[PDB]
């Protein structure tokens, strides 16, 4: 309360909000126990070179797959519309 | 009737401090107050898994 005001305070819901301290608690340790079977820190990032390999190897087949998604996305939010889905007839 | 060695030593700026100096300056023992958040709440429990390889 005392919204605008030099007596301006952190209400008590705020209050208790700063109370939920969730010490212990770890709700997402599955998704990284997960992540650390997939074993890509003993193989790819722990050595300087293979992570740099990653980085590029990884770059570039991202990249390029990355770029066949979003052509394929838009070949078909624009399907009917575009050059090749409408074969020109040649007057006569 | 003081010596005026005496006299003049009183007037040492560290002789003066203001009226209720001790009653009112904050003397914190600490720089995160109780109710905030620090390294102990945010700890991971010891048995959470490699946070290195994410």
């Amino acid at each position: 309360s005392g919204f605008g005001t030099s007596y301006a305070h952190d209400p008590k819901w705020i209050e208790d909000w700063m109370a939920r301290k969730r010490v212990g608690v770890d709700r997402m340790d599955w998704f990284f126990r997960a992540f650390n079977r997939l074993r890509l820190y003993e193989l790819f990032f722990k050595s300087t070179p293979r992570f740099y390999a990653f980085m590029v190897i990884g770059g570039l087949l991202g990249s390029y797959y990355w770029s066949r998604f979003w052509e394929q996305y838009w070949i078909r939010v624009n399907k009917g519309r575009l050059y090749k889905d409408v074969p020109y007839v040649y007057p006569p | 009737g003081e010596p005026a060695i005496q006299s003049i030593a009183r007037f040492n700026p560290d002789n003066f401090r203001p009226v209720g100096y001790a009653e009112n300056i904050p003397c914190p023992d600490t720089c995160v107050p109780e109710g905030h958040l620090d390294f102990r709440h945010t700890r991971l429990p010891t048995w959470h898994a490699d946070r290195r390889p994410f």
